């Protein structure tokens, strides 16, 4: 059965026809391990990234690409971010790259900041409820989130959800589950988050946040000894 | 000449200038990521892809670190990557099969020159199709490529016998012999290889 031909026929994207012991104790540990949510309004263009301490175990980077709209950030602006200055020597990055040139420029960013890509995570958008870039050859129905590692050392690499309403730039919350199940550590930073993405276990920094509670020394106290090397998948 | 054609050969050593120009090139390389006909990164970089097209498209299957290396070759060979196809691998019940389990294979899409008359935008960049033998890409890729550029000449590198298609020329060292029907190609092959052997 040809779903590419079906899509040509009917406009139902092939991903519409993808169907479907506990993995829930893990979740409960993540939740109890989680630091309070912390968050800071900051215009990242003008903001010295080094003020964000301590060094992070996980960085989730979600710059507002122009393609999401059909202030925007270009890959020119994103590349100039000094991500290496706030990443721990052994740490991870998750970069939402969209679907166009970001797939290449995001790999350049990752290398610029000292990571190598270990996973390519695809957010596949179904269109069950509503059956073009000039350089595009095909209709683009997915977005990529690249996973990078730097330093020495149960989930799939697909997220399938329905394509959001136009002008909805939100990424699936499923990405947070994938990240948190890795148990990479507890200093987690979400660059260009919003009020709507604030989440326990995470520091959120973005220009549209309406309130802040970030305090550098308060944040660092969450990881004082004996909590210094926890994975976030472990009892207090 | 429209029916399937193929050449058993070592793609490293074949004089691909004899084959002419192609609207679409597809490659599924044995990347070093070795078992068993692996090409080294330099061997890949040195493949004479640039002679095969003037205007058109390249389809390049990548996995692991070849996601980066294939981006390198494609750029070195003179292409811009303008799309990336994802094949979601399913079983017969339409269910999905290092840090994450992999449920997809990637295929880079590159453009060279100023391809005109192609039906961009007919298909979308996600394939859902049942997995068959090990390796072995889904046949949906050929329908996608046919709808995109119908009737035109196409060449596939590192295909296996099951990969041979109408309008395509297939190269690989596990094809059975040489089978050429296009007259311009038969001519250039006989001149370049009067004894039918294909040495370094
Ligand atoms: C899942 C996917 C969609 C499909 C699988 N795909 C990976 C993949 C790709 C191709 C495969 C394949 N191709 C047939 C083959 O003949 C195999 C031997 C090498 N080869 C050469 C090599 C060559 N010179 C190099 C040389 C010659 C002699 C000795 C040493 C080196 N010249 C012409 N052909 C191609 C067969 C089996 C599995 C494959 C898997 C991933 C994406």
């Amino acid at each position: 059965n040809d779903y590419c031909q079906h899509f040509v026929d009917t406009g139902h994207r092939p991903q519409n026809f993808i169907r479907d012991e506990l993995i829930r104790l893990k979740d409960e540990l993540i939740a109890k391990s989680n630091t309070p949510p912390m968050y800071l309004q900051a215009d990242i263009e003008a903001f010295d990234i080094r003020e964000l301490t301590p060094k992070f175990d996980v960085i989730l980077l979600e710059p507002p690409l122009e393609e999401y709209y059909r202030k925007c950030w270009t890959w020119d602006d994103i590349m100039k971010l000094e991500i290496d200055e706030i990443a721990a020597p052994r740490s991870f990055i998750f970069l939402w790259c969209g679907s166009g040139e970001g797939l290449d420029l995001g790999r350049v960013c990752l290398r610029k900041w000292g990571y190598r890509r270990c996973e390519d995570i695809c957010w596949i958008k179904t269109n069950k409820n509503n059956p073009l870039d000039p350089k595009a050859v095909f209709q683009r129905t997915k977005e990529h989130c690249l996973m990078g590692i730097k330093g020495t050392v149960v989930d799939i690499d697909l997220i399938i959800t329905e394509e959001p309403e136009i002008g909805n730039i939100e990424k699936p919350v499923e990405i947070f589950h994938i990240i948190e199940h890795f148990c990479l550590g507890r200093r987690r930073l979400h660059l260009f988050g919003r009020d709507s993405t604030i989440r326990p276990g995470w520091l959120t920094v973005g220009p549209t946040l309406t309130n802040s509670n970030y305090n550098a020394e308060t944040y660092a106290s969450y990881f004082s000894a004996p909590n210094s090397y926890l994975t976030g998948c472990t009892e207090e | 000449l429209f029916p399937p054609q193929w050449i058993c050969c070592d793609i490293r050593y074949l004089d691909v200038s004899i084959l002419g120009k192609f609207a679409v090139v597809m490659a599924d390389p044995p990347w070093d990521i070795l078992p068993y006909g692996t090409l080294t990164d330099d061997e890949m970089r040195r493949l004479n892809i640039p002679v095969l097209q003037d205007d058109g498209f390249l389809f390049l299957w990548v996995t692991g670190r070849a996601m980066e290396l294939g981006r390198e070759c494609l750029n070195l060979w003179g292409y811009e990557r303008v799309d990336e196809i994802i094949w979601v691998k399913t079983n017969q019940l339409q269910r999905i099969i290092h840090w994450l389990n992999h449920g997809k294979e990637h295929c880079l899409v590159g453009v060279k020159g100023n391809p005109q008359g192609f039906n961009q935008g007919l298909d979308c960049d996600v394939i859902v199709a049942e997995v068959r033998s090990t390796s072995h890409k889904p046949d949906e890729i050929y329908g996608m490529i046919e709808r995109l550029s119908p009737g035109t000449r196409k060449i596939e590198l590192f295909g296996r016998p099951h990969n041979v298609q109408p309008n395509w020329i297939t190269l690989g060292n596990q094809l059975d012999g040489i089978h050429l029907l296009d007259p311009d190609v038969v001519a250039r092959f006989k001149q370049r290889y009067p004894d039918g052997i294909i040495s370094k």
